[PDB]
């Protein structure tokens, strides 16, 4: 492969991976809530 | 006479070289270097092989939008007639939103083209910044021309961003132009009392005619030394030479004290960042504490007074 | 109608780079649009819609 | 209100505070070659008496010479070197005269430091400056002449040889060196390009800084396809003497 | 005292005038004929320039006498004096003292060739310090020449320079238009950010990140093609700084030149040629 | 009327440099052409079609 | 040639085209809420 | 022997998928101006 | 989502792509809180709850 | 009337030179062209023909 | 031959070159037919 | 002259070519743009008839 | 000189004359059609 | 009157950068002469003669 990792490797990078961003995205929706009862926009 | 190595006279060839090596996660380098001859008879003959991941990509897309859409609304302003905007090139620009819209985003039709072209060309450059960090960060070195770069970004910001925002009202930027920037400067200026008078203009002139000083007396003190291999300063500075011991005592013997070959560099990287530091900084104190910088100047004792040889009466007096 | 043999595409341009400039350039057009759009009668930011909050104070 | 301080005010002299600090800083650097200086005080005080001027010297900077070249430090203690001249004056300030044959003598413009005895590497490793025998990937451009079979002439227009080879720079391609097959005693000796005028349409490479029978001393090669630093500067300092030795006129005045 | 290495170059000879008259030095400084010519006319002047600001414009005893450093001002004649001497209190001072600097700035660069000539090293720091020599020659001496008379020269003050620029400038209603003016600045300012591009690259390169090595000639040809895609290489970079700093100087001397001798319009008006051009 | 042995172009011009041309001269005539409509009458965006959504 | 085999090209490809059509299949519905919301036409 | 290094069949195969996935795009192309043209006509 | 798209971390850097996800995440945010700001939805300058200035 | 040997010219001329400066060439030329006439009372776009689209909504 | 193709070579591409050229320009010449039709300008 | 012929063993065939073509296409577009600048221009000049009129 | 034998420089000539005549035969009738739709003396 | 010997000009000075300075100076030379009888009272372009052509329309 190309960036060295193995394939179990960047199986392990993606899981997790795919969990924080999840979580991330996670925050940002409940902080739009917030805004839209705060300040709606539309 | 002598060899005064400004041009090369006799160019040797080799094949080109593809760069040193660069860790994992860069992308491979792409163009097939050519040479140039005439480019060879002043420097060196290579064009290419360029760098190009996502940073650069991005950024050169943003400045490509940006460049466009500054190029557009010249040729609009013309009505399309290319021989139009041919003659008039130097005079086109692209204006700024007009003040009554503050820092909202305008229409597009008064103003939009500018504020899209201003952020563009700001995300463009700003990309380019971490170009010149990355780049350095893949070949090992130190990251002296980002933070150079920075103090450049900054009174780049400083002009067309951040003192527009603190004064409320993108009216107060620079346009896109050639000669219409150039109004932009003389009359920030007059609005401004004179900018001669504010003392960070003048520092900035100090440090931009010094940058031609500091540079004329390098660079004609190491082509007079490159007969002893002086332009090798790699390895001058970490093995010093005949030409590093003759270059010093050159200066030593002109004006009383001399630097190093390593330490010319750094007066020569102040010299030329202070330039633009104290520029942002005389343009950022320009209408937020400044209004008029020969009354400052007058106020705190420093403008020139002259024998009365001429003297109008003010009309709005009487 | 899309070809059988499309996939052969990767033998001639490079993947990677393909990825990273089609990032690239839908980052560019992404801001390009929105800031389009602001700047005519669709812009949905300083329409008052559905209330104006700088007349609230 | 009304107030005399204003922030203008305050960040100019703010400025001052940040330059002088920075000028300090700049001269700290300066003395890292040639400091301690060598004066009349610091013979008379048996030693004690340092001369390092303001400000002092910084502290010993280390760099890390790649291909596991060593360690250089910066400021170093030199040992100091005779120099080989006795003064025109034992007044101070007064210049010296170059003992026996000026060209000879290492002193003035022929004079140099002991640069160390290795050679300059590229990036992968070999010898950087190596003439084009060795470096067989290397070639004439296009346009311009071959120097190899060229005339070398002296300052005086004698036909001091011919060139035999071309040393060219493998990090960064130039020509560095001619090698010059010495008529008067068939040695090849090196000729700095810094010293070297191209007639291109006589085929001739002059050289205004020595004599066609000073060729004969130009510091030899330990190694023939191979330059150490050291011999770098024994080269180019023996060719800069003529400047100032070559012939009589060239000691000045004008008037 | 001396550098720890240079006792080796302190050679006798190389004068152009005063041989073992004047062939010594005084601590770091060569003097020799041009440094004992270069020292008086340099302590006359800055003596003069000293005076000039104890009587100031209008004598000692009046209110604009100051030495105020922003404010101290020796001017130039009255521009009815043409090429003629003016009294030393109405603008002669300033004309004695412009001898001076000329004879102080040409001394010095011949003290350079001097210096040049003991240590074998090639002339280009004298032969680049003659472009800033030219410049001031060309404000103060070929200029008034040419528009006849002295008092076209700009006035010896930190500040009261800064409002003949201004004035000067004003003249032509938006200098910002001059075609050399332009050119000038735009050497200038590429002037300045080669300087930072070289200073920043041989820094960067002789001081790497920790633990690395310090890098090579390869390193910095790849950098800058890894950047702009093009290195012009680290002899050619010091001839691209000495062109660009030359070249601003020159197109300086050029641009003030033509300032009233060549021209007397407006500076827009002078693109007029290019718009009045029959393709358009 | 189009030649049996067209396809022999590409012995002649590098497929992949023609390719990555083509979509780069298309996406910049196809952001220059909606810049040019925008510029005029044909303006759709401005246009208050079907409604001005600008509320006093 | 990038140097791929056949059967990374055929690999790549159906990842790449399912995950660009997962992409559009985003901004379609995008753009349903768009239009519902400000028509523009 | 090409000078672009591929071979005739190759270079056939290319044109073929070249000239299909050009048509698909010219395509494309048609029925935005038909749209355009029924909503917006210019001419 | 393809069962195999784990396998992008073969081709791309995962360190180079975390570091720049997280310096374009944290410009976005500067950048769109800078808009709203410059909008009707400013928060900061309403005067809601109350003026601070008008209260000295 | 043209020569018989005019095939020739690509003993001279690299056919592959000659058709990337066509290609560039011609694009550029159709873009000016396109400009000119839109810079004139030939212009197509902002003629309000067949109507204005603009009237429509304000 | 300086381009490096053979004389059979040089006349295979001349022929398609011609008439690709003409070809271009028939659309050429249809497309101006449209045009002074739609709007003509002389 | 019968020995013109021998121009060719002076003056290199291809660039004279590259340099006919090029100046003769400068020249083209200089020449229009010319014409174009004087009472002779033959596009807005309203021949036969205005059609920005046309659609007032 | 220029590479050319004797030979090819007199064939070059010939089609050079021949299609530079052709170019300049257009010209004339491109300026006639102009003549005529638009004297300019 | 010139004389026999005048062909020698070539053994001294190049025939071929001769013919392309020659070239090069003619065809600026005839740019510059038609630009700046353009420029004056000759001007054949501009001169509504036969007639003027904008007032046709
Ligand atoms: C709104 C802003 C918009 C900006 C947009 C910009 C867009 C980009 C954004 C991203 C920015 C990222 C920044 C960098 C990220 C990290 C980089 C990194 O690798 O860090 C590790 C880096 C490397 O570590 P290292 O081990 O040192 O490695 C060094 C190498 O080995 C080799 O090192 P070396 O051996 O070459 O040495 C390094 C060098 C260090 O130089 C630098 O690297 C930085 C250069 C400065 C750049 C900024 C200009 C500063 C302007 C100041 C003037 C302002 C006027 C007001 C004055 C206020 C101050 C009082 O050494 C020196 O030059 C010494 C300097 C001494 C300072 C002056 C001396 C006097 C100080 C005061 C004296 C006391 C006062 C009273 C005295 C009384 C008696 C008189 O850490 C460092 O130590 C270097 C710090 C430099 C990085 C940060 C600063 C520069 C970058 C930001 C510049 C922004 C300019 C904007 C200014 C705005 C106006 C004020
Ligand atoms: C303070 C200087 C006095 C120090 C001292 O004790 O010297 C005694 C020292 C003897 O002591 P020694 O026993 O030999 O000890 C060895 C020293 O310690 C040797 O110690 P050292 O090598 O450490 O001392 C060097 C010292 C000695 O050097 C000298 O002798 C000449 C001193 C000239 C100083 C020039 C300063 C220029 C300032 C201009 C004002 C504007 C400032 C900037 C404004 C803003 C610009 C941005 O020079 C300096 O310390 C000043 C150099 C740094 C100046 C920085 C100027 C920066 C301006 C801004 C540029 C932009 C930078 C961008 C970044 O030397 C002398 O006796 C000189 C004799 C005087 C001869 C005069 C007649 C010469 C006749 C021929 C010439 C005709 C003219
Ligand atoms: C009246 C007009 C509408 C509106 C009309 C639209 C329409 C219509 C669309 C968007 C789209 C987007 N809008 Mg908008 N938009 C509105 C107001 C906003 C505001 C705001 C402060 O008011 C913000 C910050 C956004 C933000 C966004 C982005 C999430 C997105 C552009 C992404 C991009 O360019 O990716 C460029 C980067 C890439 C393409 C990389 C591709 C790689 C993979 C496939 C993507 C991973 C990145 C990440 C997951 C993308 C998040 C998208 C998902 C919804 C999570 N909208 C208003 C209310 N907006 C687009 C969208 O949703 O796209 C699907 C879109 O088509
Ligand atoms: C009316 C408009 C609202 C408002 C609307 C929003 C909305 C809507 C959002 C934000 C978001 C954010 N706002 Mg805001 N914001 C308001 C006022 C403020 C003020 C202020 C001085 O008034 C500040 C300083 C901030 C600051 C912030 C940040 C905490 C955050 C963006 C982080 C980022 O870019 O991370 C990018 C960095 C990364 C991706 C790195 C990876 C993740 C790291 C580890 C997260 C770091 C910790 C994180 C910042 C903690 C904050 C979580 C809280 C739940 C907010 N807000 C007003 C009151 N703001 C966003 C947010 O909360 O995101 C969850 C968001 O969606
Ligand atoms: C009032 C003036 C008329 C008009 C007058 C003309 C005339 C007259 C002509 C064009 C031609 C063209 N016009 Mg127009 N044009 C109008 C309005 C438009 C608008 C618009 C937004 O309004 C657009 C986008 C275009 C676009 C175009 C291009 C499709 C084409 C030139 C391409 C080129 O330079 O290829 C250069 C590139 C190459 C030579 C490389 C090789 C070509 C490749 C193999 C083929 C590419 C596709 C090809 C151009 C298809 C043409 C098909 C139809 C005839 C349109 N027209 C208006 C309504 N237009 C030209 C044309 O049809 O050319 C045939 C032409 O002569
Ligand atoms: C009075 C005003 C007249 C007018 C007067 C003239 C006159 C008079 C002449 C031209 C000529 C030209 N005009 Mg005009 N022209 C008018 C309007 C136009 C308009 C327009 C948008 O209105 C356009 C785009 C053109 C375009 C052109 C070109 C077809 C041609 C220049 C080619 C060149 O430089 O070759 C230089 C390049 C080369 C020599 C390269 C070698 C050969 C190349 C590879 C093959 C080119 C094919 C050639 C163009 C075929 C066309 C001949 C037809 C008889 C037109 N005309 C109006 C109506 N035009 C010239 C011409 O017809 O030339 C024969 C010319 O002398
Ligand atoms: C040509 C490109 C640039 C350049 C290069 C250049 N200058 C140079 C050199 C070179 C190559 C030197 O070798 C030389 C040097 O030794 O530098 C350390 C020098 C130098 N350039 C200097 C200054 C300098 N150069 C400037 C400009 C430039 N120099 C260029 C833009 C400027 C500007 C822009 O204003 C100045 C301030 C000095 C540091 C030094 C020359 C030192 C010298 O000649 O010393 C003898 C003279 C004195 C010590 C003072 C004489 C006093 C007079 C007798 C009276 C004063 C009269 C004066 C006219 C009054 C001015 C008053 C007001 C204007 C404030
Ligand atoms: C001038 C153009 C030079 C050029 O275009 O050189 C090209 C390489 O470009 C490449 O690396 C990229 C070359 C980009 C660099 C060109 C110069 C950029 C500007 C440099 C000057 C400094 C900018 C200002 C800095 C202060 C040529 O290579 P290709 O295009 O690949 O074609 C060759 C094919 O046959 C491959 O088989
Ligand atoms: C038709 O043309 C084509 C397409 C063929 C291409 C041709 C293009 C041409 C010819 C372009 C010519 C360009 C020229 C001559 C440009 C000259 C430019 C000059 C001299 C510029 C000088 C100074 C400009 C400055 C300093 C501008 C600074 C502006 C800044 C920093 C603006 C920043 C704006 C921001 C960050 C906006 C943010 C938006 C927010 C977030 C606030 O939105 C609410
Ligand atoms: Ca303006
Ligand atoms: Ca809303
Ligand atoms: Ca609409
Ligand atoms: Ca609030
Ligand atoms: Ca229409
Ligand atoms: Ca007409
Ligand atoms: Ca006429
Ligand atoms: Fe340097």
């Amino acid at each position: 492969s190309l960036t060295g990792l193995t394939d179990d490797e960047a199986k392990e990078f993606h899981a997790i991976f795919m969990q924080s961003m999840y979580a991330w995205f996670g925050l940002v929706v409940i902080a739009h809530l917030l805004a839209w009862l705060y300040r709606p926009w539309l | 006479p002598e060899y005064q190595n400004i041009f090369t006279a006799v160019q040797v060839r080799a094949p080109a070289y593809p760069g040193v090596p660069l860790p994992k996660g860069n992308l491979p380098r792409i163009g097939r270097p050519i040479f140039s001859y005439w480019l060879g008879k002043i420097g060196d003959a290579q064009i290419g092989p360029i760098y190009l991941g996502l940073t650069g990509t991005l950024s050169i897309f943003f400045g490509l939008v940006a460049i466009s859409i500054i190029g557009f609304n010249m040729l609009a302003s013309v009505h399309w007639d290319v021989f139009q905007f041919l003659k008039h090139f130097f005079w086109l620009g692209l204006e700024p939103p007009p003040p009554q819209y503050g820092l909202r985003i305008p229409p597009l039709s008064e103003g939009g083209w500018w504020l899209m072209a201003g952020l563009f060309l700001t995300l463009s450059i700003l990309l380019w910044w971490v170009r010149t960090y990355k780049r350095a960060e893949a070949l090992g070195m130190s990251q002296h021309l980002s933070w150079a770069f920075a103090a450049a970004i900054f009174f780049y910001l400083v002009l067309g961003f951040i003192r527009p925002v603190m004064m409320g009202s993108w009216a107060k930027a620079v346009p896109f132009g050639i000669f219409p920037h150039l109004d932009w400067t003389a009359a920030f200026s007059i609005r401004y009392g004179n900018l001669y008078y504010n003392p960070f203009h003048m520092l900035s002139i100090a440090f931009l005619y010094g940058s031609a000083l500091l540079f004329a007396m390098h660079g004609a003190t190491i082509l007079s030394v490159s007969r002893f291999g002086g332009d090798r300063e790699i390895d001058q500075i970490t093995h010093r030479g005949t030409a590093a011991e003759r270059a010093a005592l050159f200066w030593r013997w002109t004006m009383g004290f001399n630097v190093t070959m390593e330490s010319i560099h750094r007066w020569a990287w102040w010299c030329a960042v202070l330039t633009v530091i104290t520029a942002g900084i005389g343009i950022l104190l320009s209408g937020t504490v400044v209004d008029n910088w020969y009354l400052w100047a007058v106020k705190h004792g420093m403008a020139p007074a002259y024998p009365e040889v001429v003297t109008a009466v003010n009309p709005y007096e009487t | 109608t899309m070809n059988a043999n499309l996939y052969k595409i990767w033998l001639i341009l490079d993947p990677r780079r393909v990825l990273v400039s089609i990032v690239a350039f839908q980052i560019v057009l992404g801001l390009l649009i929105h800031m389009i759009v602001l700047s005519t009668d669709l812009n949905w930011l300083d329409d008052n819609i559905p209330v104006s909050y700088q007349a609230l104070g | 209100i009304t107030h005399y301080i204003d922030a203008a005010q305050i960040t100019i002299w703010a400025f001052w505070l940040f330059f002088f600090g920075l000028i300090i800083y700049l001269r700290r650097e300066d003395k890292r070659e040639g400091y301690p200086l060598d004066s009349d005080r610091t013979e008379r005080s048996g030693g004690r008496v340092k001369v390092v001027g303001f400000p002092d010297l910084p502290d010993p900077k280390t760099f890390v010479l790649p291909h596991n070249g060593g360690t250089v430090v910066a400021p170093r203690v030199e040992a100091p070197v005779a120099v080989n001249a006795t003064p025109f004056s034992p007044a101070p300030g007064s210049p010296l005269v170059p003992n026996g044959d000026p060209m000879l003598s290492g002193f003035g413009p022929a004079a140099s430091p002991d640069r160390p005895k290795h050679c300059d590497l590229t990036f992968e490793g070999l010898p950087k400056i190596v003439p084009m025998r060795v470096a067989k990937e290397f070639s004439i451009a296009e346009g311009d002449p071959d120097p190899r079979g060229m005339t070398v002439v002296g300052l005086d227009g004698e036909v001091a040889g011919t060139v035999s080879d071309v040393w060219v720079d493998r990090s960064e391609p130039q020509i560095r060196y001619l090698e010059v097959e010495v008529a008067a005693n068939k040695k090849k000796v090196l000729l700095p390009i810094g010293f070297s005028r191209f007639d291109k349409k006589a085929r001739k490479v002059k050289v205004d800084a020595i004599k066609a029978a000073h060729f004969a001393n130009v510091p030899t090669l330990s190694n023939p396809d191979q330059v150490t630093l050291y011999e770098e500067d024994k080269v180019c300092a023996y060719y800069a003497g003529g400047k100032l030795y070559a012939t009589a006129e060239r000691a000045g005045p004008l008037l | 005292a001396m550098l720890s290495f240079e006792k080796k170059y302190r050679v006798r000879g190389g004068t152009l005038i005063g041989g073992d008259l004047f062939d010594f030095w005084v601590g770091p400084f060569y003097v020799g004929f041009f440094g004992v010519v270069g020292f008086c006319f340099t302590l006359l002047g800055v003596l003069l320039i000293v005076w000039g600001a104890t009587i100031g414009p209008t004598g000692p005893t009046s209110d604009l006498q100051t030495y105020n450093l922003w404010r101290i001002s020796i001017a130039p004649p009255d521009l009815s004096y043409g090429l003629r001497m003016a009294p030393l209190t109405e603008g002669g001072l300033w004309q004695i003292i412009t001898i001076c600097a000329a004879g102080a700035f040409i001394s010095w660069a011949l003290r350079e060739v001097e210096i040049c000539r003991k240590l074998g090293i090639g002339f280009h720091v004298p032969f680049a310090f003659s472009f800033a020599i030219g410049a001031y020659l060309v404000l103060v001496f070929v200029r008034p020449l040419l528009m006849g008379a002295w008092g076209h020269g700009f006035p010896y003050g930190i500040l009261s320079h800064l409002d003949w620029v201004s004035n000067v400038g004003y003249q032509f209603l938006h200098f910002h238009y001059n075609p050399a003016h332009m050119l000038a600045i735009s050497f200038f300012f590429t002037n300045c950010l080669a300087l930072s591009m070289h200073g920043s690259l041989i820094l960067s390169v002789t001081n790497p990140q920790k633990g690395e090595p310090v890098k090579t000639s390869e390193h910095e040809n790849t950098f800058f093609r890894d950047i702009v895609g093009y290195s012009i290489g680290a002899l050619a970079i010091h001839r691209l700084g000495l062109f660009l700093a030359l070249s601003a100087a020159f197109w300086s001397a050029v641009c003030i030149l033509i300032s009233g001798p060549f021209w007397t319009r407006g500076w827009p008006e002078w693109w007029n040629w290019w718009l009045e051009l029959p393709l358009w």
